[PDB]
């Protein structure tokens, strides 16, 4: 070993665990954040962004696009019942 | 570690041209006073009068600029010498060495006289390393502006090469032939400053920061790129680019492909997930770029998502006498806040997440 391991990689993350860590106390959102809260919620977030994404991808490969665009973010969120009850209309 | 300079050639047939009286940047061991500057034949020496050992020898050939500011508006007036490779310089390395002599109606005549013989100086040590292509250069006072490189306001200026800091330490040198990429941060509506960030070609290279620039040099700054021919983009957030540049140097290629600098930000307190949202893309779509528009849309969910659980928990946890926000009220929140189906894999993720975590 050389460095030690962060703990996104412990998680199995690519979203930021320290970072999210950070933001939540910096809200003020309580007395104290304990280690496991920005776990789940970088989890949580990294999970919406990747089942998003897999929608969103899929438009703009149906397309015969290499680049997602913001209609593409629109169509896959609308045409997903949940998502788009949670995420609201999405406005370009 | 350095690379090894050749031995300096002393000019021994006369009294080698001089600069008396000056001090030398960064400092050296012991008691702070002034020595000179020789000029030979394939280079110069600063001599401290503690020791003869005292002393530093710079080559021609090691000079990549040679900078000289007057003091007809500053305390002090310098020359400043950025070296191609840096150099042993008692116990530490240097890649910049620089002479000044401080200047404390009657003033006129000493500071323009003091100026005077500094540009001379430089002027002859120019002409002696001629053959390795060295100038004097200048910096250029209409095109200043004020920023935070470090920890302290200063007034960065461009210069035919380059653009500088070098009348306080730590100093600032940006050669433009080296940049890839600049990008201008904090910049909207009604910004009072904001921030500058130098991309290298060398990607291996730390980006550099100049913080917050007031707004009124914000036109200033766009021309000086334009006019340097440094593309750039510009918009609200603070990026993170340490985590930026080691996903771009990985795989160049692929994330030029994807679209470059541009897509991480271009929309002309909120935090960028962008890079992430990328490493995330690069899971699920390899071949798949995204636009910065659509960037910016999935960093306002990522955003927006993270006030509301968090806002959620803050509740929760008030609600039930608990002071500390743990991942019992996440787990809560995400179940009221997001639609079954959603709620049951977000919930089943977070909850694999902490158990990878803790086994570890
Ligand atoms: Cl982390
Ligand atoms: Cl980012």
């Amino acid at each position: 070993a050389g460095r030690a391991k962060t703990r996104s990689s412990r998680a199995g993350l690519q979203f930021p665990v320290g970072r999210v860590h950070r933001l939540l106390r910096k809200g003020n959102y309580a007395e104290r954040v304990g280690a496991g809260a920005p776990v789940y919620l970088a989890a949580v977030l990294e999970y919406l962004t990747a089942e998003i994404l897999e929608l969103a991808g899929n438009a703009a490969r149906d397309n015969k696009k290499t680049r997602i665009i913001p209609r593409h973010l629109q169509l896959a969120v609308r045409n997903d019942e949940e998502l788009n009850k949670l995420l609201g209309r999405v406005t370009i | 570690d350095v690379v090894e300079q050749d031995k300096l050639i002393e000019i021994r047939n006369r009294r080698p041209a001089v600069l008396d009286n000056v001090y030398i940047r960064p400092a050296l061991e012991g008691k702070r006073v002034p020595g000179k500057v020789e000029i030979h034949q394939n280079g110069i020496r600063y001599q401290s009068p503690l020791s003869t050992t005292q002393r530093v020898d710079v080559l021609f050939s090691n000079i990549r600029h040679l900078f000289f500011q007057p003091c007809q508006n500053e305390m002090i007036v310098i020359i400043h010498l950025h070296l191609k490779d840096p150099i042993l310089f008692g116990k530490k390395k240097t890649k910049d060495v620089q002479f000044y002599r401080e200047a404390i109606q009657e003033e006129r005549r000493r500071k323009a006289e003091l100026d005077r013989l500094f540009k001379s100086f430089a002027e002859k040590i120019a002409e002696a390393g001629r053959n390795e292509g060295i100038e004097v250069d200048m910096p250029i006072r209409d095109l200043g502006f004020n920023g935070v490189p470090n920890r302290s306001n200063v007034v960065i200026y461009p210069t035919t090469e380059c653009l500088i800091q070098i009348t306080e330490p730590p100093f600032l040198v940006i050669t433009l032939e080296d940049v890839e990429w600049a990008h201008l941060e904090r910049v909207q509506f009604g910004l009072k400053n904001f921030d500058l960030v130098f991309v290298f070609k060398d990607f291996t290279r730390p980006v550099v920061h100049i913080n917050t620039i007031p707004v009124e040099s914000l036109e200033d700054v766009k021309e000086f790129l334009d006019s340097s021919d440094i593309p750039f983009s510009e918009g609200p957030l603070n990026l993170n680019w340490s985590v930026i540049m080691k996903t771009v140097t990985a795989n160049p290629h692929q994330f030029f492909l994807d679209g470059g600098w541009g897509f991480l930000q271009n929309d002309s307190r909120k935090e960028s997930y962008a890079i992430y949202v990328y490493k995330v893309l690069k899971q699920v779509h390899p071949d798949t770029g995204i636009s910065s528009k659509a960037m910016s849309i999935m960093n306002s969910f990522v955003n927006d998502v993270f006030e509301r659980i968090a806002g959620e928990a803050s509740r929760l946890a008030h609600y039930n006498k608990r002071s500390t926000i743990t991942s019992r009220e996440i787990q809560t929140a995400v179940r009221l806040l997001l639609p079954g189906e959603l709620a049951k894999h977000a919930v089943s993720e977070g909850t694999k997440a902490v158990t990878k975590y803790t086994s570890a």
